[PDB]
């Protein structure tokens, strides 16, 4: 069943440095049995570390899931790790226990929508960038801020409310 | 040192870059990832690559790291060679 949103971010690794969440992508990927320069190597797209983080979040807090990257070691190995921010979205939103996110189509929108509340967010197709970002959001001061980083330069917004 | 980044610290040192870098003040945090900016415009496609394929974030994390883990000698050179040399040894272009 659903977590609260505290709990899901106490078990979230930030990526952005000047955050007290923050944990670096080489201690992340080593958690789960990988060694960040050979994934590099293979692929920088192993860089951006959003889906791995939001995968292990969800581990943390019991939600199942597919995903693509085997877990090699700790208490999660054997599971699996989506390492890219869409599927792991498009699993979310099709097939989870979160139930299916509210879409919008702009930043404004997004921004009334999401309002005061918090909860999970993606940030589909961002300008300049192959890709997406899911990540944790939250109302600070009367502004939204993510756990990681927010991307209201995007064509979608999705979010799943959290308690 | 410098007290805090403006648009005249021409040559700006590696470690007054990291301390705005770092700063509590949302503001003085945005000027030093907006001197990062003009930087990542300028060397972006020549000497590591690439948009397409790296997040804001991404790029913000690992110069963060370089610059966290650089000895304290290195230090002393200018804030954007160093910022090339983190992204250029982790992400060429191929």
């Amino acid at each position: 069943m659903k977590p609260l949103y505290r709990q899901l971010k106490s078990s979230h690794y930030s990526s952005d440095y000047s955050s007290p969440g923050y944990l670096a992508a080489e201690a992340v990927y080593a958690e789960i049995g990988y060694e960040l320069d050979t994934l590099l190597k293979q692929n920088p797209g192993y860089a951006n570390t959003c889906a791995v983080r939001m995968s292990l979040a969800l581990l943390k807090t019991g939600i199942s899931f597919k995903g693509r990257l085997p877990i090699k070691k700790g208490a999660y190995k054997g599971k699996t790790i989506e390492p890219g921010a869409k599927l792991l979205a498009d699993q979310l939103h099709r097939s989870s226990s979160f139930g299916k996110a509210k879409i919008f189509f702009n930043a404004p929108d997004a921004e009334k929508g999401i309002g005061n509340k918090k909860g999970v967010v993606f940030f589909n197709k961002i300008t300049n960038y192959d890709g997406g970002h899911i990540d944790l959001i939250e109302p600070e001061n009367s502004l939204l801020t993510c756990h990681s980083h927010c991307y209201f330069n995007c064509k979608e917004v999705w979010f799943w409310e959290l308690s | 040192s410098i007290a805090h980044l403006t648009s005249d610290d021409v040559n700006l040192p590696g470690s007054d870059f990291f301390r705005f870098y770092r700063s509590a003040d949302k503001q003085e945090k945005e000027k030093a990832r907006i001197y990062l900016l003009g930087v990542l415009d300028a060397t972006e496609g020549k000497s590591w690559c690439q948009y397409s394929q790296l997040q804001t974030v991404t790029l913000q994390e690992f110069v963060f790291e370089f610059f966290n883990k650089l000895p304290a000698a290195r230090l002393h050179e200018r804030a954007a060679p160093l910022i090339e040399e983190a992204l250029a040894t982790r992400f060429p272009c191929k």
